[PDB]
């Protein structure tokens, strides 16, 4: 208790406690006090603060805390549960046990800027997370049998020679028969953190460098890869020194992270009058045909035949049976032709526009730590529910192109490197691209576009070419539809003032909806088997007028968008 | 004097709040309160021009005789514009300063809140509504050295709006000391002598502090958190020292700018030689003063106020107040006034002028404070938004003489400066910057005038004046010198606005109007 | 030292005044003098809106021949550039140009791609053709979607690609092919070549030899020590665009030379065929400072086209001579 300055008291003494009961401004609202009972809702344990209230208050705790917090949030800790204990019960008469808890702070920086200056020193900087580890272990004290302790700690030694199985009369038991007993024990969490820099300082004729992170209790299961960070940690160490001299520790802890809302995209991890635009536009029966011109909202193809995309996207359905089989809801379809079409933009686009990854061909496709062989997967990682839309079929290996044979036809998964059998599946699907010969000479005629097998043309439905056919007529217009399209770079904005051919993020929500209510069916009702077994896409059209059900040849609409593709092979 | 006239204020009645300004809600909020404390409603209007005089209120064709006027009295004769009047009594506060003594007499329909050491304006009366021929015209001309030296040759603003309300009310048992820091908003509005002047200035060190330097109502216990009353200590009106690291400001103030020498480099070298003078580091030098450490910031004025004695910038102490309310700030009253011009968004709804009037109105308040934070944003951008044109325009030169004055064009308009008075601010940061600066003041000190691109109303030429510098009391010419091209021959011209320097032309009639204004 | 680019450097007799000093070797080839005059002038972004980034890249190549300049062909511009990477190809080319996203551990060291290091520069290659496939992967797709993917690692990461490609290959099967189709000529792929933007050809029949002989005797304009700085001025300051001048003539470019010149060699026309001239048309006021295009920029574009193109036709070779000589 050396009360001339750095006491060891004075924070939990009155002080911290005090600002705590201090942070009070009427409307009986303003607290720092309610929010842990709002905490105790559930159980949370912990509270965020600021960096700077206590700069409402004073001068000279800001300079003082910032030094030394591996102190001072200790101390804190301690006022913490000293006095929000006392509300357990007014007087004596309500009290399981007390328990622990945990307090959060809050100018940004970089990571090629802190260094031997910058330690036991808490900062704010924001990165790009990477990966990180488990979920382990750690505790705070236990005992031993030898003396019956609880091993006190300073940081989150090793009982020097006294031994304590020792006044038996002299009887000695030198050099530790301390076996650790940790049914006595303590526990916390770890994830130990990680980030990347920014894409903007200097990782091109240089290197990107990074560092590692470490964190406690509750702040694990928070976090994954592929998000934004801001943080405030502590430069500190691990190793010892006086290494050709001494090199040594880099990492940092966590005090406090805050992350990253970027815009529109995440509704991906953590309205109403929406549903009302969905649903007076389908109260409209001008939806099969009018997003005919939308899913390429802003640039001309498959533009009488894109209503065949009404079918796929909604799918058909799962229908499952009493009997073995689970049907093949997941239905293929397909494009192919020449390059100068827009056919690399479009599907571009169309990653923008469920769920996917796009390019084609070794480029998806068949650690020195902990001693575990890990093994992230194969290809329903994306698209279990997401589908794709590549090129290069032929052109790729053919050892990684059995898997598509098991993939695609079935998805007839499994797993032979180790011993074990994954029996994965999927509610996935693909569309292929094409650069393969000849295109519109070759559909009509037979069958070789494909160098090695006829299965392909096996289990696929419409087949619709791309093309840069001669037509003067539309020569010039498309010889017109690609100067200013391309220049000033500019078609954004206008697509959108569209009565339904609009607005990219309300479509995916849109369908994300419409396909995902429930398994609607149909009704009662050249015609081959193949063919046919488009009787999916008889299911299809009750989410395209978003029936229950619907007859045979009304959606045979389709059957004139394959007709079409029929011409390839019709005889 | 209305002690006499205040107690009559118990009928029906009209606030207005006239015209686009700070002054209005500064020197109304105070009296829509004060209503409903004398068990008055309220009603109010908004002003854009004289455009909306009598379209708002000829809607309403009354005799609502507890009549408001500010910010006008310079518009006709008002019994001839505002003939409905029979009795009907108006009250004037108006800052639009030079009326004539058409608008006085007929002493029913006016009050005179006019008394002054100035005694020269008598027989203009004696002239004009009085009036052998040829001795007429002898003294209506002769004299007219003096009259018409008055309404034909410059323009100016007077006093405050509610500093004579203040007069009235510190008497009345009220010391609103938030409304005290109102009188500060109006004082910085337009007696910032950065703006237009106060000279007495130096004796107002005096006059509201011996208000308030009286009065300390709890003398001996005051340290509590709501509603201190605020402090006097000598501080700056540099651009928003608070919130944005000393690099910015170094960077985005005018009087080192005019001094200094800073969008250049020798400026940077120059600073950087001086805050070795101060010491201070360069991180430190690039963190918000509220985010620094401590010491250097506690210690700041400190030594800037001195060891600032020798570098060509004698002008940077200042006399202003500062508060807070509690635990999160200390907010500054000219830390205020930069952020209340961000609300004044000029969007395309035909919505965001007024309601934004309406939200300003309600910004004011300590119960209405969470928005003002996004206007503090806004300005710190448009400040550094500012350069947007400016070295792209000072090295380039962009400049035109023509003349016995300087010219500039803009022909390319900014969402940022929809909103006019922007035209008023670039000027008076560049004109600095090569016409006085690479030069002899010689070809320095003349005004200036600024093309106002409208890229959204159709094309009409807008524009706003501009004074020589160093020599600022000498009136505006420009009160007159714009009716030059108009009088010879005008064209397609307005004068809708209160203003008097404020005008619009055609898109494309704008040259020729020059060539006769050249003069 | 700034008296001679501001008044010397802008004009259109630079493609001759740079062109006096742009390959001090010997006096052959004027050709890609104004090609190089051009070729580390370029790089823009205009990412447009709602779809992606679109385009800012060059793609260039010639077949030369063994005893051509193929390997003495790039050299100059190594010291110059503001960025310029350089690798020789397949004999000892690698495929680390593998990563399970296993961050390199201590005393492991894996290794990754290039592309990314002066990214905005380039890759100056003889044997490019040599190279090996699962390479040219990562090296495609940059030029196309201006990205790459890693393949079916733990990651399946990419590299980012704001950059250019350059070239200085062999031949297929010998030294050259006449007028005949020239993916026969050399054996590249075709849709690596969709993305392919420049190209000129180095043949000869028959001043020189006492040329050699002099600089075989060395006993022992524009100015040298600051020539990158006014091509980081063209490469930072002028950026005009505009709408359609007259490119809708290009409508009959498209069409009728799809279908005057129909069968011989005549597919080679895209709007990527004027894309790639859309990178450069621009880049004459990256030259000039123009801020502004006419047709006088489109006219030398379409001389390049009109001479680069008509080698890569068969040896019906006025097709382009009369069709677009009136446009030189
Ligand atoms: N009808 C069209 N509308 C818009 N762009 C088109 C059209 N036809 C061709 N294009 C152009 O084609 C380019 C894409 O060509 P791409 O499909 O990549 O050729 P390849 O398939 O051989 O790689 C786009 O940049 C686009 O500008
Ligand atoms: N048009 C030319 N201009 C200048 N030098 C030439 C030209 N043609 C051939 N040469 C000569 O060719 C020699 C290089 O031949 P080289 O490029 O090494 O053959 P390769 O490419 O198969 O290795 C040079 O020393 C140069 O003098």
């Amino acid at each position: 208790n050396q009360q001339d300055a750095q006491i060891n008291l004075q924070a939990v003494k009155k002080k911290y406690k005090e600002f705590i009961r201090t942070f009070n401004e009427e409307n009986f609202f303003y607290k720092y006090r309610d929010t842990l009972k709002r905490n105790y809702l559930n159980g949370r344990y912990f509270l965020e603060i600021e960096m700077e209230d206590l700069v409402g208050f004073d001068e000279t705790l800001a300079d003082k805390l910032n030094k030394q917090p591996t102190e001072h949030l200790e101390i804190f800790e301690e006022a913490a549960r000293e006095v929000a204990d006392e509300i357990t019960a007014p007087r004596p008469e309500h009290e399981e046990h007390m328990h622990d808890i945990q307090i959060l702070l809050s100018n940004p920086t970089n990571i090629r800027q802190l260094k031997s200056d910058c330690v036991s020193k808490l900062v704010k900087i924001a990165g790009i997370i990477v990966a990180a580890s488990g979920i382990s272990a750690k505790a705070t004290r236990m005992s031993i049998q030898c003396l019956s302790c609880s091993t006190v700690i300073p940081n989150l030694y090793a009982l020097p020679r006294k031994c304590n199985t020792e006044q038996a009369g002299r009887p000695k038991c030198p050099l530790d028969p301390f076996f650790i007993m940790p049914d006595k024990c303590k526990c916390v969490d770890f994830q130990t953190l990680k980030l990347q820099e920014l894409p903007d300082f200097v990782p091109q004729g240089e290197i990107p460098r990074h560092l590692q992170l470490f964190c406690d209790r509750s702040l694990c299961e928070r976090v994954v890869p592929g998000n934004r960070v801001l943080i405030q940690g502590i430069y500190s160490i691990r190793k010892v020194g006086k290494a050709v001299v001494g090199v040594r520790a880099p990492y940092m802890r966590v005090v406090g992270i805050t992350v990253d809302s970027e815009g529109a995209g995440a509704i991906s991890r953590y309205t109403s009058d929406e549903e009302e635009h969905f649903r007076r536009m389908a109260a409209s029966g001008d939806i099969y045909e009018r997003l005919s011109q939308s899913l390429a909202p802003s640039i001309f193809g498959s533009r009488d035949i894109k209503k065949a995309i009404t079918c796929m996207l909604f799918g058909g359905s799962r229908k499952r049976l009493p009997d073995g089989l689970c049907r093949r809801g997941d239905i293929n379809v397909l494009l192919l032709g020449d390059p100068g079409t827009a056919k690399s933009q479009l599907l571009k686009f169309v990653e923008k526009v469920p769920i996917a990854v796009y390019t084609s061909g070794k480029g998806s496709s068949t650690d020195p730590q902990t001693r575990n062989f890990v093994m992230e997967g194969g290809a329903m990682v994306l698209a279990d529910g997401g589908v794709v839309c590549i090129d290069e079929f032929d052109k790729m290996r053919e050892d990684d192109r059995v898997a598509i044979h098991e993939a695609m036809e079935q998805q007839t998964i499994s797993i032979a490197k180790a011993g074990i059998t994954t029996t994965l599946n999927s509610r996935c699907s693909v569309l292929a691209a094409a650069n393969s010969i000849f295109g519109r000479w070759d559909d009509t005629k037979g069958e070789e576009n494909i160098d090695f097998m006829p299965t392909i043309l096996s289990r696929f439905d419409m087949i619709f070419i791309v093309k840069d056919i001669h037509d003067e007529s539309r020569d010039i217009t498309l010889a017109k539809h690609i100067i200013n399209v391309h220049l000033s770079s500019n078609k954004s904005a206008p697509s959108e003032p569209a009565e339904g051919e609009i607005s990219l993020s309300t479509f995916k929500k849109y369908i994300h909806y419409c396909r995902t209510h429930c398994g609607p069916r149909l009704s009662e009702a050249p015609i081959t088997v193949r063919q046919l077994e488009v009787i999916r896409i008889s299911e299809s059209l009750a989410k395209i007028r978003l029936q229950p059900f619907a007859t045979d040849e009304h959606v045979n609409e389709a059957l004139r968008l394959f007709q079409v593709s029929t011409l390839d092979a019709a005889m | 004097l209305r002690n006499d006239f205040y107690r009559q204020l118990v009928g029906k009645r009209i606030l207005i709040v006239v015209n686009y300004d700070i002054d209005a809600i500064c020197a109304s909020r105070i009296l829509q309160a004060l209503f409903k404390y004398d068990h008055m409603l309220y009603t109010v209007v908004p002003i854009m021009g004289v455009t909306g005089l009598k379209r708002a209120y000829g809607e309403h064709q009354g005799d609502v005789k507890y009549v408001v006027l500010v910010n006008c009295g310079g518009c006709v004769d008002i019994v001839e514009l505002l003939q409905p009047s029979d009795d009907v009594t108006f009250f004037i506060c108006d800052s639009h300063r030079p009326l004539d003594v058409c608008n006085i007499y007929s002493d029913r329909q006016v009050c005179i809140l006019g008394d002054a050491s100035l005694e020269e304006n008598i027989p203009a009366f004696e002239t004009i509504f009085y009036d052998l021929k040829q001795r007429a015209r002898r003294q209506w001309e002769s004299e007219r050295d003096r009259i018409m030296f008055e309404y034909t040759q410059f323009s100016y603003y007077g006093r405050s709006a509610a500093l004579m309300v203040f007069e009235l009310a510190w008497k009345l048992s009220k010391d609103n000391m938030d409304l005290l820091w109102w009188a500060i908003v109006g004082i910085t509005e337009q007696l910032l002598l950065g703006k237009i002047e106060s000279g007495a200035y130096t004796l107002e060190l005096e006059q509201i502090q011996s208000h308030v330097s009286r009065l300390t109502n709890k003398t001996n216990d005051q340290n509590t958190m709501s509603a201190s009353k605020i402090t006097f200590e000598n501080d700056l009106h540099l651009v928003l020292y608070r919130h944005w690291p000393v690099t910015e400001s170094m960077r985005y103030s005018r009087y080192s700018s005019c001094q200094l020498k800073l969008w250049t480099l020798r400026g940077e070298k120059r600073l950087h030689e001086l805050l070795l003078e101060m010491g201070l580091p360069l991180v430190h030098a690039r963190q918000t003063y509220g985010a620094m450490d401590l010491v250097l910031r506690k210690e700041f004025f400190s030594m800037v106020e001195r060891l600032a004695e020798k570098y060509d910038i004698a002008d940077i102490v200042y006399g202003t107040f500062t508060l807070s309310y509690g635990y999160r700030s200390r907010y500054a009253a000219a830390d205020y006034v930069y952020a209340l011009l961000a609300i004044m968004e000029s969007v395309k709804k035909h919505k965001t002028p007024e309601d934004c009037f309406l939200e300003a109105s309600d910004a004011l308040s300590r119960q209405h404070k969470q928005l003002l934070s996004a206007g503090i944003d806004q300005a710190k951008l448009l400040h550094a938004a500012v350069f947007r044109q400016v070295q792209s325009s000072l090295e380039a030169r962009q400049v035109h003489s023509a003349g016995s004055f300087f010219y500039y064009v803009l022909q390319e308009e900014h969402a940022f400066f929809s909103y006019p008075y922007a035209l008023g601010l670039l000027a008076r940061f560049l004109l600095r910057g090569h016409v006085a600066t690479s030069r002899a003041r010689q070809a320095s000190d003349l005004p200036l005038i600024a093309s106002c691109p409208l890229n959204a109303s159709e094309g009409m030429c807008l524009l706003v004046g501009i004074v020589p510098v160093r020599e600022d009391s000498p009136r505006n010419f420009f009160g007159k010198a714009f009716e030059q091209a108009a009088q010879k021959s005008g064209v397609a011209l307005l004068q809708d606005f209160f203003e008097p320097a404020v005008v619009q032309l055609r898109q494309s009639d704008l040259t020729r109007f020059l060539d006769s204004l050249t003069v | 030292d700034i008296a001679t680019i501001q008044k010397l450097s802008k004009d259109p007799r630079i493609v001759e005044r740079v062109v006096a000093s742009m390959a001090p070797s010997i006096y052959g080839h004027d050709y890609i003098k104004r090609a190089l005059a051009l070729a580390l002038f370029g790089g823009e972004s205009k990412n447009p809106g709602e779809k992606h980034k679109v385009r800012g890249d060059i793609n260039l190549l010639i077949c030369g021949d063994p005893g051509t300049a193929k390997s003495q062909f790039l050299k100059y511009t190594e010291k110059v550039a503001p960025r310029a990477v350089f690798t020789t190809g397949q004999g000892a080319s690698a495929v680390g140009l593998y990563v399970r996203r296993n961050p390199v551990s201590r005393e492991w060291t894996l290794e990754a791609g290039a592309l990314v290091l002066a990214d905005q520069g380039v890759c100056l290659i003889d044997e490019f053709d040599k190279m090996n496939d699962q390479d040219r992967t990562s090296i495609h797709e940059a030029m196309e979607q201006q990205s790459i993917s890693i393949s079916k690692a733990g990651i399946v990461t990419s590299l980012q690609a704001r950059c250019t490609v350059i070239a200085a290959a062999n031949p297929i099967g010998g030294r050259y092919d006449p007028s005949m189709t020239f993916s026969e000529n050399v054996n590249l792929s075709e849709p690596i070549l969709s993305r392919f933007d420049v190209l000129c050809v180095v043949k000869d029949e028959f001043q020189l030899a006492k040329f050699v002989v002099h600089s075989h005797m060395k006993h022992h304009e524009i100015p040298q020590d600051l020539l990158r700085q006014y091509i980081v001025y063209a490469k930072e300051n002028i950026r005009p665009k505009l709408t359609n001048i007259d490119e809708d003539k290009i409508a009959k470019m498209y069409a009728q030379l799809r279908q005057e010149s129909f069968a011989t060699g005549s597919l080679p026309i895209t709007v990527r065929h004027i894309e790639s001239v859309i990178r450069m048309s621009e880049a004459h006021a990256r030259m000039h400072l123009r801020e502004n295009v006419m047709e006088a920029d489109v006219s030398m574009a379409i001389r390049m086209m009109l001479e680069s193109f008509i080698e890569a036709q068969k040896f019906s070779v006025m097709k382009k001579m009369r069709s677009t000589f009136q446009k030189y």
